[PDB]
Order: structure tokens, then C-alpha cells, then sequence
């Protein structure tokens, strides 16, 4: 048995705002529709995870922030089906993804920062793995090719901040074969 | 979750057995080259850059 505060109907349908504790032990804050939740509020889990958001129809919704048990965090928009669009996620090892989202997996155009190296990936995503029409950004290198699961593939090219452009062919999984084209810019 | 850094070996039984002095043209003063760290070998082996 939990407990609750805020205004309510004589039936028991809450329609106010306040703190609350649920039967399964965890506490939260937020507003209320007649028998449902909304408003900014804040959720607190037993494991230390937290959520602030719109809470539409008692579902994860709207612009907000979620702090997961493993120390990773999110800020961005959510919807009922774990959807979608612009947002940012920060990983346990200080890496950061910023871009489109879908059903809790990375999807569409987006950016991933490799905080250990400082380089970035910028490209299309589907269901978490990498895809082509993409761009890695190193300190002096830019590929500018195609990707498949995790590694580059296909007729890509390495662009440099010297005034050079090197084409290539990732024929194997992690080996490049080069062409004679080294044209400027 | 940063990785564990592997410490350098200042002892003479490692990569730093021999000190190295580098000079650009003879007669110029010799530059005391730094010591080796394993981070400075790997993943530094993977890069390959002109001097």
C-alpha cells in the first residue's frame, strides 16, 4: 500500500499536484488528470534512477531527462513507443550521442562523440548499428565513406585538412585498398 | 569508466635501458630525448607519421 497527496475528487480520482509513494516502494512527484498522471514532476527509482518529463497518459513522453542506474544519462524528447527525434545521450565512459532517436535505439541522422579520442562519428543510424552516408571526424582525417555494423566499407575517401583528398576501397572488413586519386581539397 | 593506465618503466631493464640523445646537425647541443611510456608505444604503434 502506497500513499499520495494533492487535490482529488470524492471518488478518489486525483486531479491536483504533489508527491506520492507507490505500493512497489518507489516515489515520485507530478500533476494529475482524473485517474492519470501528467505534468513535469520527477520520478525516483529504488536503484537511484530518475526521470523528469511530461508523463503523458502515465507514459514516458515529452522533452525531459532520464538518469539510468548505470550512471548513463539522456536528455531529449520521448513518446509512448520510446519515440523519437532529437535528443542527447551520455554514456558511462563520457562518450556522447547527439541526434535522432527511435524506439530507444539510435536511428536516422545523428552524431556520436568518442570522448576517449575526441573524434566524432556523424551519419545515419538504424537500430543502434552504423550505416553509410556517414562521416567520421578525427583531428586531421575525414571519412567520408560508408559503414556496415561497426566498420567502414565501400568506395569511401579520406579527406584531410592539408588540401588533399584520398579515395579508397574497404574491400575487407578492416583493411583499405587505395586508388591513385590524391586530388586537392 | 576510463581504462587502466600501464605505468612507465624507468628501470634500466625495460625500454629505457639506454638513454637517447638527438641532434639535428653536428655541433648543435644534444637534446635529451624523453623516456618511454607504454601508452607512447601502443596505440602509438598504430599511427605512422613523418618527422
Amino acid at each position: 500500500l502506497g500513499e499520495y497527496e494533492g487535490e482529488r475528487n470524492e471518488v478518489g480520482e486525483r486531479h491536483g499536484h504533489g508527491k506520492a509513494r507507490l505500493p512497489n516502494g518507489d516515489t515520485y512527484e507530478g500533476s494529475y488528470e482524473f485517474g492519470k498522471r501528467h505534468g513535469q514532476g520527477t520520478y525516483k527509482f529504488k536503484n537511484g534512477a530518475r526521470y523528469t518529463g511530461d508523463y503523458v497518459k502515465n507514459k514516458k513522453h515529452g522533452q525531459g531527462t532520464f538518469i539510468y542506474p548505470d550512471g548513463s544519462r539522456y536528455e531529449g524528447e520521448w513518446a509512448d513507443d520510446q519515440r523519437h527525434g532529437q535528443g542527447v545521450y551520455y554514456y558511462v565512459n563520457n562518450d556522447t550521442y547527439t541526434g535522432e532517436w527511435f524506439n530507444h535505439q539510435r536511428h536516422g541522422q545523428g552524431t556520436y562523440l568518442y570522448a576517449e579520442t575526441g573524434s566524432k562519428y556523424v551519419g545515419t543510424w538504424v537500430h543502434g548499428q552504423q550505416e553509410g552516408a556517414a562521416e567520421l571526424i578525427h583531428l586531421n582525417h575525414r571519412y567520408q565513406g560508408k559503414f556496415m555494423n561497426k566498420n567502414p566499407v565501400g568506395p569511401g575517401k579520406y579527406v584531410f585538412d592539408i588540401g588533399c583528398e584520398q579515395h579508397g576501397e574497404y574491400r575487407l572488413t578492416d583493411t583499405e585498398r587505395g586508388e591513385e586519386e590524391e586530388e586537392e581539397e | 569508466k576510463a581504462p587502466q593506465v600501464i605505468p612507465k618503466e624507468e628501470s634500466r631493464t625495460g625500454a629505457n635501458k639506454y638513454v637517447y640523445f638527438v641532434c639535428n646537425v653536428p655541433g648543435r647541443p644534444w637534446v635529451r630525448l624523453p623516456s618511454v611510456t607504454p601508452a607512447q608505444i601502443v596505440t602509438a604503434r598504430k599511427i605512422k607519421k613523418f618527422f
